[PDB]
């Protein structure tokens, strides 16, 4: 059921507050930090943008918030309510799931409903020939793949394994990673494995077995949703691999607490890359001081109370600052359109009743409002945010920490306690060690990043 | 722009690639001769025969609402919105042709439980009934073509092979399934190139250079691109580089891709669905008169294209489809069967809850899609229309809305025409004596291995 916040001009959201079901179940369990924090983030951004008279004077933004269940088909079926009128929705805050965002932009384009999506970093949405009405407040995953290849070069690792979830995040992020490895990336793919959308019979244990077959490929660079992270790390724990692999987490891993809660033994040293973030103090105070389960404006709030305390009726998530950035972007765009179509008329002027995606798309694209925490918010021609990233490591003694920053500069800090939890001085994956005495050809195979050492024995030295 | 709408009375919508995919502009291209107009006229002929049939829906006349997809999924969705704008109520949408268009339209239609019988959607991704619970299919999945293709590459000992795909479902799933099979049969995939949905002309020559980077892999297996009939038309390049192409369902028994480009020389191996030409449709199509055929809007543009005369001017109506030669498109059957299947489903429903009268009693007309598909369309079982007298072929559906796997293997041949080499039906059979490669007369049988065999 939707939240259905009444307003003069009503927005929409595609927040995945519930996780994916199994064995044909329509929906799964609440994702807590991943979903609720984002949903409430918007429900705070809108509230504050309705309280502030400096933006949209006497105009209140509505919200038909609906769960996408992190499932693509259910997301489409729930998003159908936005365009049920062939009460109009002005803009849809797209879903974190990249495939969900892809399909919802494939459908909302037909009805000219603009989208500003937090997360959903898949590069396939960059094609304006198919997703012109789609836009992003986060950097694309192409820059993330390039940053990962750079980070791998800076760590001087080689012969990396990679694991990708089926869909448009994993397969289309790992493909860009493999391409930018071949493109003078100095790194060669050891083994690529695809986690299916519906893992069965403990598939993650055979994922771990496969990855251990290339035992030398100790660096596992991973493009999978947090459920797949949770299960692949639990499977690695079950195989007594703790301290063996070094994980490199894409932004699906980020600094989320669910991939690492009660699982710190294997996740230690897991270097991760996230878009540059600041902890938004206002939302933290609003959510902390909330006398929650007492004021019940939204629906799914009771499930959060029941699951966060295991009874019958913290740190904020990474993306929420992009959620509120997206909402603020929407609002600001609408404000500009108003000031360009009916200046001086406070309230909902008649021109804002038939709001159309075609005109609002330009104002969405060129909007600039310096963000909630001073990060500039702007969109290029394709509607993507500028590529800047923070580089994290999971260092114990929930204890993530900054170790560098990547924006075209590879600004790492190795002395910033960068050791991946074992040994000393950044232990390395490498396919074949150097052979100083000298080798008849140090013969490389067809993959150029690794060699067989045949020594200069005998008179051939 | 134009839409083909016949009379009412429970119309069946249809998606056909009547026009070619256009360039960078927001417009369609030329008229697709074989893969396009012929399938549309076949479904129209099937509807006419069904209406004429005294047994199939005697009291119900089947209309049509035919749309043009232009081989673009985006335009396909923008057009197929007319199907859901009814909630005249379209009973079901037949077709989708290219599997990405079919996937997009099925995703749109599952919100309105519109049954979709596709005549050419082959990609294995449409086999998942969790996402496509209202999808039926008269063709086998492409997984089986990855079987046949592997068998072929194992018969000529082609251990080294290069894969070319296109972005979208067909290419992705085809190369994934063939790579799985190749690893299952010790066959090594040298390289895996992909072409984007509308990638440039020069980048196709770049992809051919990448293919040539591995000189050992003389055999370059082709996964249809979007459709070899018009995308490999831009990638069968004759920059003095030759191969032994092995080609999927997008290449076979049509000259649209091989015209003017003999770089894909005689002997290129293609796989097409196993089918027979229906006899009466040849007469129907050849006898068809452009000024009498006021039904089809695109037919007049097709006859402006085939014969360069514009019907707005003279030098037209002098030629005819009887004088010029006619070859029936391979999938024409897979179209007509689909239409008949839907008709029979409707007839079964009329036998079920409307037996007391000739036509609909107005309670079924808001046709419930879910019961229709699950109980009637999925349970159709009848022999194919207009079979050759010998065969007993029938067009029942699988447990998950798919057909039976049977393929014919062709090779391009000079004195220039295609030629059926053999067939795959749960086992490969090649009568190699029928192709120039057996009894090697141009050097030995073409070889593709990573390294040469060595002595004791
Ligand atoms: N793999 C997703 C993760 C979204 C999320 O953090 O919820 C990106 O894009
Ligand atoms: N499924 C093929 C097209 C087959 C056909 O239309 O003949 C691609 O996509």
């Amino acid at each position: 059921n939707s939240i259905r916040i009444d307003g003069d001009i009503t927005l929409g959201g595609l927040f995945p507050v519930h996780g994916r079901g199994s064995e044909g179940k329509p929906c799964g369990e609440l994702k807590k930090e991943k979903g609720i924090h984002r949903l409430e983030a918007m429900l705070f951004a809108l509230d504050r943008i309705n309280n502030d008279p400096d933006l949209l004077p006497n105009i209140t933004l509505g919200a038909r918030i609906l769960d996408t269940c992190s499932r693509d088909t259910h997301a489409l079926e729930q998003s159908l309510t936005f365009v049920q009128a062939l009460e109009r929705v002005v803009g849809v805050i797209g879903a974190s799931g990249s495939s969900v965002s892809i399909m919802v932009a494939n459908i909302l384009r037909l009805f000219k409903i603009p989208q500003i999506s937090y997360a959903s970093t898949a590069p396939d949405l960059s094609d304006n020939s198919r997703y012109d009405f789609f836009s992003r407040v986060v950097p694309s995953d192409t820059y993330q793949a390039q940053a990962m290849v750079d980070i791998v070069r800076a760590l001087k690792w080689n012969y990396v394994s990679t694991v990708a979830s089926e869909g448009s995040y994993g397969e289309s992020g790992v493909e860009a990673f493999i391409q930018k490895s071949r493109e003078d990336g100095g790194v060669c793919i050891a083994q690529s494995v695809k986690i299916p959308r519906e893992p069965k019979a403990g598939e993650f244990d055979k994922i771990i077995r496969r990855l251990l077959e290339t035992s030398n490929a100790r660096a596992v660079i991973i493009f999978a949703n947090e459920d797949d992270i949770r299960r692949v790390l639990e499977a690695a724990r079950r195989a007594n691999q703790t301290g063996h692999f070094f994980w490199m987490g894409s932004d699906s891993w980020g600094s989320k607490i669910a991939p690492v809660l009660h699982l710190e033994e294997v996740a230690e040293g897991a270097v991760t890359i996230l878009p540059k973030r600041m902890s938004v103090r206002g939302f933290d105070r609003y959510f902390s001081s909330r006398t929650l389960d007492n004021n019940r404006r939204n629906i799914w709030f009771a499930e959060f109370w029941e699951d966060n305390f295991h009874c019958k009726l913290y740190e904020q998530e990474g993306k929420v600052q992009f959620v509120i950035d997206a909402v603020y972007a929407m609002g600001h765009a609408l404000h500009a359109m108003h000031r360009d179509l009916c200046p001086g008329r406070v309230g909902l002027c008649p021109r804002m009743d038939p709001v159309d995606g075609t005109q609002l798309l330009k104002y969405i694209r060129n909007v600039n409002f310096s963000g909630i925490a001073g990060n500039p918010v702007t969109f290029n021609e394709n509607g993507d945010a500028p590529g800047r990233y923070d580089i994290y490591q999971y260092q114990l003694r929930a204890e993530y920490k900054v170790i560098g920053s990547w924006t075209d500069h590879l600004h790492l800090r190795i002395e910033r306690m960068h050791w991946p939890g074992s040994g000393q001085q950044l232990p390395r994956s490498i396919c074949s060690l150097p052979c100083q005495p000298g080798e008849r050809k140090k013969t490389v195979k067809g993959m150029p990043c690794c060699w067989h050492c045949e020594p200069c024995t005998g008179y051939q030295y | 722009k134009k839409v083909l709408t016949l009379e009412g009375d429970l119309v069946l919508g249809g998606l056909f690639p009547v026009h070619q995919k256009g360039g960078p502009a927001e417009d369609c291209g030329p008229v697709n001769e074989h893969r396009g107009i012929q399938r549309l006229e076949a479904m129209l002929f099937a509807l006419d025969r069904i209406n004429r049939d005294p047994h199939l829906l005697p009291g119900v006349r089947l209309g049509a609402h035919i749309l043009d997809s232009c081989s673009k999924d985006t335009h396909a969705l923008e057009q197929a919105l007319d199907f859901v704008r009814a909630s005249t109520a379209i009973t079901g949408v037949i077709g989708g042709s290219y599997s990405d268009v079919s996937i997009q339209v099925a995703n749109l239609l599952r919100l309105f439980q519109i049954p979709q019988i596709s005549y050419a959607s082959t990609s294995a991704k449409l086999s998942d009934k969790s996402r496509y619970d209202y999808f039926a299919r008269t063709v086998p999945p492409d997984f089986f073509q990855a079987k046949a293709m592997a068998e072929i590459l194992r018969f000529f000992n082609w251990t080294y092979v290069s894969t070319v795909a296109s972005e979208g479902d067909y290419g992705e799933t085809g190369i994934e399934a063939f790579e799985l099979e190749a690893r299952a049969r010790n066959i090594c995939v040298a390289t895996s190139e992909k072409v984007g949905r509308a990638m440039s002309r020069a980048a196709f020559e770049g992809v051919v250079r990448a293919l040539l980077q591995k000189p050992s892999a003389r055999v370059a297996v082709l996964f249809t691109r979007s459709e070899d009939a018009r995308e490999l038309l831009a990638a069968s390049q004759r920059l003095n580089a030759s191969f032994t192409w092995v080609a999927s369902d997008g290449w076979g028994a049509l000259e649209s891709v091989v015209a003017g480009s003999e770089g894909a020389a005689e002997g290129a191996i293609t796989i097409e669905l196993a089918s027979y030409p229906i006899s009466d449709f040849a007469s129907y199509f050849q006898s068809l008169d452009p000024w009498n055929n006021s039904r089809n809007p695109w037919f007049r543009e097709f006859w402006e294209q085939r014969f360069r005369c514009s019907f707005r001017q003279r030098d037209c109506a002098a030629h005819s489809l009887r004088a010029v030669p006619f070859e029936q498109e391979s999938k024409i059957m897979f179209v007509v069967n689909a239409v008949y299947a839907m008709a029979h489903a409707l007839h079964n429903m009329h036998r079920a809850l409307c037996p007391n009268t000739t036509r609909l009693c107005d309670a079924m007309r808001p046709v419930n899609g879910r019961r229709l598909y699950k109980d009637f369309v999925l349970n159709v079982k009848f022999d194919a229309p207009f079979r050759p007298a010998d065969t007993h072929n029938e067009v029942r559906f699988d447990r998950f809305g798919d057909g039976i796997g049977r393929y014919n293997i062709f090779t391009y041949l000079r004195a220039y025409r295609y030629q059926k080499v053999g067939y795959w039906a749960e086992g490969l059979t090649l009568d190699t004596s029928l192709i120039p490669w057996a009894s090697p007369s141009a050097g030995p049988l073409p070889a593709s291995r990573c390294s040469e065999p060595c002595l004791q």
